[PDB]
């Protein structure tokens, strides 16, 4: 599985020096699962990318764990090297039509499942099958409060 | 509304307040005459215990009259009624209302336009 | 008249309806607003063919990440930002200094990427329906999506307090000098 | 419609049906296009100076320092009397005049705040009112439409609540509307989209849902298809194209004082306390 | 003061015996007019 770093759902941060990720509790005194999520150290292009283990948690990982427990699956969370959703784009010199990011990772067979806050789109559904949405929303405008 | 818009018991409330401050002033003067009511009216409308009580009552009265003037100003500002139509695009015109009667004259160009835009 | 001029000409901070905002229809350079990348926002902009050139002028660049975009918006570098409503409202809940404005448009839900040949699509859909049925998903959402008289009047109150204390301080010595002059 | 699809009497069918757990097991449908779910549809400090004490302490300290300065120039017989007279209704008069100006500015600001100020019951099923309707003398008759996703959901969630709602079960939609208008039922449980439509087209807008985001189980509508029908891909692609071209948005559009009592109580309490203090002293 | 007293009081009540009721209601009318 390949997951994109999004603050509401994927809290990506470096793991503890002991090699694992420290476990804390929420406001209502319940532990939060924090699986080890290996990925690139620097998201900036043209940087010495290293597959250091990061710690990512949130709501999407909890839903993924529930699905794994219900269908006897396993978790192999790995951050996307591109750091983007990776939709359809025009390649250089008009070589061919292909996909990058999570969509390209799924198409290439490296990851057989995508657990990320990715909305349903026509061109995405043309080549990638999508299940029933787990939440419904519509994009809005963000402006600094003053 | 020229008079009090809502909660018309304010007159009775201020009368009761005048009565209680008058009797309190009488008690304070005794423990220091039909003039306490006149003093209260003069405090309401411009024309140690006793003075403190009178000035506290005057402050309450001026706060009350300021609030009343603010309420009157807000009620005067609130008028709305922008013809409730503002062109063809209006919920009142979309769903016909029996109370609000509106129509054309006869099978004129307006009628033809309405029939053509059959929605 | 002062009260009227205070109530009018206020700082309403237009709620920027977005797709229906007339000021966004004119791509003014003084108001810069763009998405992050080629993601679903850019897909929708390209799909909408009526104002493709307007959308391209609005973007004018691609931001590295949503976190960097939100940091730029917080630093007032970007006048406005467009992204999924859930992320924006979660950021607003975390920090009240960022506010979400505009109605809901293009209400498209999320999903789970999966191969067509993968036989787990039915299992995933049924599990999602079961989760939506039970309170486990509702409680998880509540835990993970639900979180927590004016500056000008306080400032003017401080200013008038300073003015009155300075005035009484100066009038003290003024009256002292006046009394000394009268009682030489 | 579900029964019609089951017996192969209708390969494709759309009737704004609600997506349910059991429906996916028997039949299949494309991605939803309109969000819906389960919703509940029901029928001095606050005015200005909310902080109150924050400016009251400043007023007290400035009054005290003014009294001290006037005494330096009676602390209670003259200074206090003058200061309270600046809000009621020689060279020493300059400080009195400027303090009166400050009081006038304060009164004007208070009036401006009053003018600026002048110009739901439940948050869902979490409250004990739904769980324990008998805690109040009037029964909390909810009522639900039978043979529906809402009644299936309440059956799957709470048995006792389902029994209580069936104790006041009616046909709904029109019956629910007339009961809400006549006050027969405090609130009704039905599809979120239908309740939103009724609120939008309500007589006087007296009926409205509980804000937004309080949906007990958010689902969609979709379009039901026959099992194994070779139309799922085309249907979902066309629906996504429509919702990405603005057709869905276009279709959705054009289709659907008290403080006076507190003040008078406070002033009466203050007057009584002052009278008691003066009587003691 | 007949001429002086009555007119002086009437002008005084514009800004901030049994006959006190009448001057009081006149001042109330004046303040209502000012508010309007
Ligand atoms: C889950 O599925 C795996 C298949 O690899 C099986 O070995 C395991 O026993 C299953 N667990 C349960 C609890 O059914
Ligand atoms: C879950 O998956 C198993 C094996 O792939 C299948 O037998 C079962 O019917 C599935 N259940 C659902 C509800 O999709
Ligand atoms: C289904 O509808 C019939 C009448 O159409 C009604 O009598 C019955 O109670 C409904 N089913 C349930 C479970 O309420």
């Amino acid at each position: 599985i390949v997951t994109i770093h999004q603050e509401p759902f994927v809290y990506v941060k470096p793991t503890l020096s002991d090699g694992t990720c420290k476990e804390e509790f929420t406001v209502n005194g319940d532990p939060v699962k924090k699986v080890i999520c290996t990925g690139p150290n620097d998201t900036s292009p043209g940087s010495p990318r290293h597959t250091v283990p990061q710690c990512c948690y949130g709501f999407c990982i909890d839903l993924l764990i529930k699905l794994a427990r219900t269908m006897n699956f396993t978790y192999e969370v790995h951050l996307v090297a591109d750091g983007k959703f990776g939709t359809q784009e025009r390649v250089n010199n008009s070589n061919k039509k292909e996909w990058n990011g999570m969509m390209g990772e799924l198409l290439s067979g490296q990851a057989d499942m995508i657990v990320a806050p990715l909305t349903i789109n026509n061109e995405r559904a043309q080549y990638i099958e999508f299940s029933k949405p787990f939440k419904y929303q519509g994009l809005t405008i963000l402006v600094k409060k003053e | 509304s020229f008079m009090q818009p809502f909660q018309s018991t304010l007159w009775l409330l201020v009368g009761l307040s005048v009565h209680v401050v008058a009797v309190m002033l009488y008690l304070l003067d005794r423990f220091s005459l039909s003039s306490a009511m006149w003093f209260s009216w003069g405090v309401l409308l411009n024309s140690f215990s006793a003075r403190i009580l009178g000035m506290v009552w005057a402050g309450f009265a001026m706060i009350i009259v300021a609030s009343y003037t603010a309420n009157l100003a807000a009620f005067l500002v609130l008028d709305r009624p922008e013809e409730r139509i503002t062109g063809i695009n209006d919920p009142r015109l979309r769903n016909p209302s029996d109370k609000f009667i509106y129509a054309t004259v006869k099978q004129s160009s307006v009628d033809i336009y309405f029939r053509r835009q059959v929605e | 008249a002062n009260l009227a001029a205070f109530l009018v000409l206020d700082r309403p901070e237009e709620r920027i309806t977005g797709i229906n905002d007339p000021r966004l229809r004119n791509p003014s350079d003084k108001f810069i607003y763009a998405t992050v990348k080629q993601s679903s926002v850019d897909i929708y902009f390209r799909r909408q063919v009526e104002l493709s050139t307007m959308y391209r002028h609005m973007e004018k660049h691609n931001y590295e990440s949503a976190a960097e975009a939100i940091q730029a918006v917080r630093d007032n570098k970007l006048h406005a930002f467009i992204w999924d409503s859930a992320v924006l409202e979660f950021e607003a809940s975390q920090k009240c200094d960022l506010v979400t404005t505009g109605e809901l448009f293009f209400r498209s839900g999320f999903g789970i990427g999966m191969r067509k040949d993968s036989p787990w699509k039915q299992n995933v859909s049924l599990s999602i329906l079961k989760s939506h049925e039970n309170g486990f998903m509702e409680d998880l959402d509540k835990t993970w999506v639900r979180y927590q008289t004016f500056e000008n009047m306080a400032g003017v109150f401080m200013l008038v307090a300073g003015g009155i204390v300075a005035g009484i301080f100066l009038i003290f010595i003024e009256i002292a000098y006046k009394r000394h002059k009268d009682a030489r | 419609m579900i029964g019609e699809v089951v017996y192969q009497r209708a390969v494709m069918a759309v009737g704004s049906l609600t997506i349910n757990e059991e429906r996916s097991e028997v039949v299949d449908f494309s991605v939803p296009f309109v969000e819906t779910g389960i919703s509940v549809m029901v029928s001095l400090e606050p005015f200005s100076a909310s902080v109150w004490v924050m400016m009251f302490v400043m007023l007290l300290i400035v009054s005290a320092i003014a009294v001290f300065v006037f005494e330096y120039f009676f602390t209670i017989g003259k200074a206090i009397w003058l200061l309270w007279g600046l809000v009621f209704n020689t060279t020493s008069k300059i400080m009195v005049s400027v303090w009166a100006f400050f009081a006038v500015i304060f009164l004007a600001s208070y009036t401006a705040n009053l003018a600026a100020f002048m110009i739901d019951q439940v948050t869902g099923l979490s409250d004990k009112k739904f769980q324990r309707p008998h805690d109040y003398s009037p029964p909390f008759r909810f009522g639900t439409v039978p043979n529906g996703s809402t009644e299936r959901n309440i059956r799957n969630n709470y048995p006792y609540m389902h029994q209580y709602m069936t104790k006041f079960n009616q046909k709904g939609v029109e019956d629910a509307l007339v009961s809400l208008k006549t006050g027969k039922l405090d609130a009704f449980i039905y599809d979120a989209a239908v309740l939103n439509y009724k609120a939008g087209r309500d007589e006087g807008c007296k009926l409205v849902t509980i804000g937004s985001g309080y949906i007990f189980a958010t689902t969609g509508y979709g379009i039901a298809l026959q099992k194994g029908s070779p139309w799922k891909r085309q249907i979902d692609l066309a629906l996504l194209q429509f919702v990405g071209d603005g057709e869905m948005e276009e279709l959705e559009t054009l289709w659907l004082d008290i403080d006076n009592m507190a003040g008078v109580f406070y002033m009466l309490a203050a007057a009584m306390a002052l009278s008691l203090i003066t009587f003691i002293w």
